[PDB]
């Protein structure tokens, strides 16, 4: 009835600091389908956040991408959070450039 | 083989609207439609270059298609509510997918016509495309009046008719990045570990199609057993990334091989931190 | 092209 969704946060190209690029949330396996994910730099949210459809995979289980422009550079902390009924509270994974 | 599927979600939230209605097809795990009844005109709409080929007349009958599905989807969820005795205040989901896999052929492998009813399996044809299976006693409500309905029989006909006969038009008007490889580019990175030793992480970047196997060795001992996988994962311009990483000694770095294979590639590549 | 859900619960 209730399933926790999984989360990864990497970058489209592997990152170098000052040339620009997209973030990616990939968030997977959650039911129910209604989430809210929302992308973080230095504790701010990022204003234009975009997403493709969500869908749903073989188990019924929900998954989206969500996905934004960002210009890394050496000093700064990226997120994604997402807020979701099967939590407590909201759950922030942070941006690890070798992962 | 090749699919063409249709993934269908009903979605009530009393209180804050009306049901969502949402489809998504894809042909193999690429993405090409998409219906959502929160778009500002809701309409089927491409999501892919090569379906913009088609002519209105296809875009049309889409959305009505999409929209009669959407009325249907409603009553289910209200019907779905008499059947398990719930109230009109709680939010449900109804999940659809129907489609087909064809071989390389052309011939059906496999048709599927199957509902959830929140996350939960409720009914589902067979793979035979005659009979249903019912998952508790509500569905076999719905079961004996699709058995009295002949509805079997009608999906039996879009499943090896309709579903085989798009696909394959789909599989050639779409030829040029459906049935593409990309290799994937990799490289290994180095972390030093607190506890003395070192990670050691394979990228595999920028492959098309989805599939691909990453393993790490050790004097072509396979490490299986002791090797962390991440799931593959969409770059988001088409292509996928997959990375696998291994524990090793802080001076063993060169006795350790990781090895990727892909339709891609002339040759499976053979990697070592370097 | 898509499948039409004629039969209802």
């Amino acid at each position: 009835i209730q399933k926790t969704p999984q989360i990864q946060v990497y970058s489209r190209h592997p990152p170098e600091n000052g040339k620009p690029n997209i973030l990616n949330c990939y968030v997977t396996q959650f039911h129910p389908p209604h989430i809210e994910i929302q992308m973080l730099k230095n504790g701010k949210k990022i204003p234009k956040v975009e997403m493709s459809d969500m869908s749903f995979s073989k188990d019924w289980s929900f998954y989206i991408l969500a996905h934004t422009e960002f210009t890394p550079t050496e000093t700064d902390t990226y997120a994604c959070r997402v807020k979701h009924a099967s939590m407590a509270e909201p759950k922030t994974v942070y941006w690890d450039r070798d992962m | 083989s090749h699919s063409l599927r249709y993934f269908v979600t009903a979605v009530s939230r009393p209180g804050f609207g009306e049901p969502r209605y949402m489809e998504v097809g894809y042909v193999d795990n690429t993405e090409f439609v998409r219906f959502d009844s929160d778009a500002e005109n809701p309409r089927y709409e491409p999501r892919a270059r090569w379906i913009e080929q088609e002519g209105p007349e296809y875009w049309e009958r889409e959305t009505r298609r999409a929209k009669g599905n959407e009325q249907s989807f409603r009553v289910d969820l209200r019907t779905a509510l008499r059947y398990y005795n719930q109230s009109a205040g709680g939010s449900h989901t109804l999940q659809w997918m129907a489609g087909c896999d064809v071989e390389s052929d052309g011939r059906l492998l496999r048709g599927y016509w199957q509902f959830a009813y929140d996350g939960c399996d409720y009914i589902a044809l067979n793979e035979d495309l005659k009979t249903w299976t019912a998952a508790d006693m509500a569905a076999q409500i719905t079961r004996r009046k699709w058995e009295q309905a002949g509805a079997a029989e009608r999906d039996r006909a879009y499943l090896e008719g309709e579903c085989v006969e798009w696909l394959r038009r789909y599989l050639k008007n779409g030829n040029a990045t459906l049935l593409r490889t990309d290799p994937p580019k990799a490289h290994v990175t180095h972390h030093r570990r607190p506890e003395g030793d070192v990670t050691l992480r394979c990228w595999a970047l920028g492959f098309y199609p989805a599939d691909i196997t990453l393993t790490w060795q050790l004097n072509g001992e396979e490490l299986t057993q002791e090797m962390e996988l991440v799931e593959t994962r969409p770059a988001g311009d088409g292509t996928f990334q997959k990375w696998a990483s291994v524990v090793v000694p802080l001076g063993k770095e060169q006795k350790y091989t990781c090895h990727v294979e892909h339709e891609g590639l002339p040759e499976p590549l053979t990697l070592r931190w370097g | 092209t898509g499948a039409a859900s004629f039969d209802e619960f």
